């Protein structure tokens, strides 16, 4: 999250921490990542592997 | 030249299923919270419980292939009875003031427990351990 | 040069002698006694 | 040969002789003061009954060097109480030992009984010299170096006692300037001390080496000549130091001199390893100082603040200004060289509870100058490694500093010129301040612009949702 | 008879040892070899 700043990329690990918090596009790309990662985890919670097996 | 001096007091020395090798707890006398633990050969330096060691830690030895020292030439192991190489496999950046350091002597291990401001110049590659007592 | 006051003065001062207690001579640290204990039949 | 002679006593289960092993106690004192006491206990677990006054008194100092001291005490009580089998002739020589030895523990404990003891054994046996000694140390101490004429009318009865000699060293070179004395005079009767009694004593070595280093150290340094001069009297006191180590190689004191000469000479390496050495040998204010100073000439100012704080809870129990006055300075110089702002709140912080404690004018032109580099410091960062808080604290510091350096230059005799003072004020009051209130607003409309980024970019979100 | 019956567990050149000795004798060898041999 690139409003709240207590949850947001620590400072010390980019060099751009600073012109980061307050965007908007780039809390896009971020929001269709996620959206990504939870359609991810619920295909494979839900179709693929239904019992948590996850050592493939 | 070196990068860390202290005190120690043996707490433990835990010999386990080895004939050869020991593990000794320590603390620092001076700076609380700084602990010890080491793997060191009972044959040629052999430690008992409460004693106080000298333990120092050093990139170098001044003043790529080993060779037997010479006679003439002269380093800072001369003024120390024990002396290891090893690497350091892993530097942890851990809470507010506790840094771990752990580093392998050929398989014997350490463990230097401590506060950033003492441990900070020991992010190397590897390190010289000098014990004297 | 207007910066922070501190003096730099090495201690390297001499203790008072400490005058422990005196350990007693045994018996056979005697050169009299020596002979007679040794001189034993 | 006296461990095979116990060996085969075992072996053939005939009674052990325990002269054997008084012997090997004796030989032992030497070597290894444990094996010897254990040895000792061994021999009088033998006896029995038949212990001795000799070996009681032997078992006592054990312990006390073991710093055992209820032991001691215990072994010291038996002694006295054996005391009284003790045959006529050597009755009263041995009380008199045995009442040294108990007014030693004393000592140890509670001057009080010990004084007692000593006033008993002076008017028993004016003769002895320790008590004297001991006796006329701890009046100096009571009275603060008062009791020079008792001290130069013991160096008057024992003229050739070296202990005498010692403690009157001793005594002139804690009290010479209390007392006004010649600063030679310490050096005449030290060097009448070698010539004429004995050359191989390395208390008065020590002692003129360090006399010809304080007379070397205050020396004027004008031209090549002075110079030369000065490294004179440096090579006199490292003769002295070598006839030392020469003497005995084991003597941290020459060792500490010669590292003191090598500071002064500005050979920090050798030094730092004579004092790391010492401080392996022994333990003492002294040597952390040293240390600590050692590490500021070598620029390692994280080792120095450690070693001045070990110094301080060690010893001076927060208590001692001079090692605050160190740890700030060592805090100043890392956030000076290493641009750390918590250097410098730390090093104001310590020079405040100094001041505190002390409430010096000195102190003041330090914590001046401390707030004077903050704000300096403060203002060349920029305005993404700063806020507002530390901007606010910084000006109100400034204000202070200006307030006291008008205090200092109002005073009769401050560290700096008064005009070096009011100079720096006004050069600081006209350019400094209004620096830092730019900086602020800069600061305030930075962070308003955060604000409204933040504020602006909700809203959009919310509108696309 | 007390002087004869005296004995003292440490020596006055010996008393910085104590139970712990250590040998300072490459500090002096640099000290002569670095102050007095100093050019």
């Amino acid at each position: 999250d690139l409003m709240d700043e207590k949850n947001s990329i620590k400072p010390d690990v980019i060099e751009y921490a600073a012109d980061i918090l307050g965007d908007v596009e780039l809390q896009k790309e971020l929001n269709s990542e996620y959206e990504q990662l939870v359609s991810d985890r619920k295909f494979l919670r839900e179709i693929v592997f239904v019992n948590g097996d996850h050592n493939w | 030249s070196a990068l860390f001096d202290d005190i120690f007091t043996v707490q433990t020395v835990d010999n386990g299923r080895y004939n050869k090798v020991s593990r000794i707890i320590g603390i620092s006398t001076t700076n609380s919270a700084i602990k010890l633990t080491l793997d060191i050969n009972n044959e040629m330096f052999p430690v008992s419980q409460d004693d106080s060691l000298t333990v120092t830690l050093a990139n170098s030895l001044s003043l790529k292939s080993w060779r037997p020292p010479k006679p003439t030439d002269k380093s800072l192991a001369d003024d120390y009875d024990y002396v290891m190489f090893g690497t350091v496999y892993k530097f942890e950046e851990g809470d507010e003031d506790k840094i771990k350091v752990y580093v392998s002597f050929g398989g014997l291990l350490m463990c230097l427990e401590g506060g950033y401001k003492s441990l900070a110049s020991l992010k190397q590659d590897n390190l010289y351990i000098l014990i004297r007592r | 040069r207007q910066d922070y006051i501190a003096k730099v003065r090495y201690q390297n001062d001499l203790p008072a002698p400490p005058c422990p207690p005196k350990l007693l001579k045994y018996e056979i640290e005697k050169e009299a006694p020596q002979k007679e204990f040794l001189k034993d039949s | 040969f006296l461990e095979k002679y116990v060996a085969v006593c075992q072996e053939e289960n005939y009674p052990i002789l325990p002269e054997a092993y008084l012997v090997l106690s004796r030989v032992y004192e030497n070597k290894d003061l444990n094996v010897a006491l254990d040895y000792l206990m061994k021999a009088n677990d033998i006896l029995g009954d038949k212990a001795n006054v000799y070996v009681l008194n032997n078992l006592g100092i054990y312990h006390f060097f073991r710093n055992n001291v209820s032991q001691s005490s215990d072994f010291f009580a038996q002694s006295l109480e054996a005391l009284n089998n003790v045959s006529p002739q050597n009755k009263e020589a041995l009380s008199i030992t045995l009442h040294y030895n108990k007014a030693r523990v004393e000592e140890v404990s509670n001057q009080s009984e010990a004084e007692k003891l000593y006033s008993k054994l002076m008017e028993k046996c004016p003769g002895y010299t320790s008590n004297k000694i001991r006796y006329i140390y701890l009046l100096a101490l009571k009275s603060n170096g008062n009791n020079y004429a008792d001290v130069q009318q013991l160096l008057d009865d024992f003229p050739s006692d070296l202990e005498v000699r010692s403690f009157y060293g001793w005594f002139l070179k804690r009290y010479g300037r209390k007392n006004g004395l010649k600063q030679d005079l310490e050096s005449q009767h030290h060097k009448d001390t070698l010539i004429n009694y004995d050359k191989h004593d390395c208390y008065a070595l020590l002692s003129l080496g360090n006399i010809y280093a304080t007379i070397a150290r205050e020396m004027k340094v004008t031209d090549q000549k002075q110079n030369e001069i000065k490294r004179q009297q440096y090579l006199r006191a490292a003769q002295f130091y070598h006839k030392v180590l020469s003497i005995d190689p084991k003597n941290i004191y020459a060792a500490q001199g010669i590292a003191i000469i090598f500071s002064d000479k500005e050979r920090t390496g050798l030094a730092l390893e004579i004092f790391k050495k010492v401080r392996d040998t022994v333990q003492d204010l002294g040597t952390f100082i040293n240390l600590g100073h050692c590490f500021m000439e070598a620029k390692q100012f994280g080792k120095a603040i450690e070693s001045y704080t070990i110094a301080l809870e060690k010893f001076s129990n927060g208590m001692d200004s001079k090692l605050l006055v160190l740890i700030g300075r060592a805090w100043y110089h890392r956030g000076f060289y290493e641009k750390s702002m918590d250097a410098y709140k730390k090093a104001l912080e310590v020079s405040e509870q100094a001041y505190q404690l002390s409430k010096l004018p000195a102190l003041r032109f330090n914590i001046v100058f401390i707030q004077f580099q903050i704000a300096d410091f403060v203002k060349s960062l920029p305005n993404t490694q700063r806020d507002l808080t530390t901007l606010e604290n910084a000006l109100s510091g400034l204000n202070d500093a200006i307030k006291s350096l008008l205090k200092l230059a109002e005073l009769e005799q401050p560290p700096y010129p008064s005009e070096d003072l009011k100079a720096r004020a006004t050069m600081g009051s006209n350019t400094l301040r209004n620096q830092l209130e730019r900086a602020i607003q800069d600061q305030q409309d930075y962070e308003m612009s955060i604000q409204e980024k933040l504020r602006t970019a909700r809203r959009k979100q919310q509108l696309d949702e | 008879e007390i002087a004869s019956n005296e004995r003292v567990l440490i020596d006055h050149n010996k008393v910085l040892r104590g139970l712990k000795p250590k040998d300072f004798s490459s500090v002096a060898k640099d000290c002569e070899l670095r102050i007095l041999k100093e050019k």
